[PDB]
């Protein structure tokens, strides 16, 4: 209607500073955020958004697409590329981060 | 959330 | 992909 | 078409941590960069030399990261996978991220 | 970026 939320989980949103080898805050501040995977049925897509609890900033609103490589670099750690950046998720809790990543790999699946 |  |  | 240059293609194995030839071919390419004026978008195409395989035909989307990791090996990411350059010269090298520079700068 |  017309996106469908396939998952939620509570994660530190992260995008890797290339110059400096360091991961930093995406939007530029600390806190944990609400982040989703969205599939738009009438199009068969899927995006990752997310908002942080304390204020609401939208932190993530990037496509998932056909073919992307959803690294679980630790248990609770999850990354994957675009042209722009590297993005990490920090999840909040073993079981957050693996109700994400069961999402994740059904939208890879059916892309 | 607003539009992709 | 980058380390953790 | 707003450049070409000599390169050998690469993409990144993830699973084997190695960079492997593009295509499942070595050998040289030549690598443009391509313009369509109609749209103002950019994507990067590139045929084997000797046999003229298509091995690349990436978009170049606005806000892409461009690593000149050296002088003659340049990279970039995609969900998919990450590409390489390996030019056969430090002038093939800097005409095409002049180029891609410059792409970068018109999205 | 993994290096060359
Ligand atoms: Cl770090």
């Amino acid at each position: 209607m017309s996106e469908q939320s396939i998952c939620q989980a509570r994660a530190a949103v992260m995008v890797y500073d290339d110059a400096n080898k360091k991961w930093v805050p995406a939007g530029g501040s600390t806190g944990f955020s609400r982040v989703h995977i969205y599939h738009h049925t009438g199009n068969n897509t899927f995006r990752v958004v997310g908002r942080k609890i304390q204020d609401h900033q939208v932190v993530i609103n990037c496509a998932i697409p056909k073919g992307l490589k959803y690294n679980q670099a630790t248990q609770t750690f999850h990354q994957w590329r675009d042209a722009r950046q590297v993005y990490g998720l920090n999840f909040g809790s073993k079981e957050d981060a693996n109700v994400f990543a069961s999402a994740m790999m059904h939208a890879l699946e059916v892309l | 959330x607003p539009p992709x």
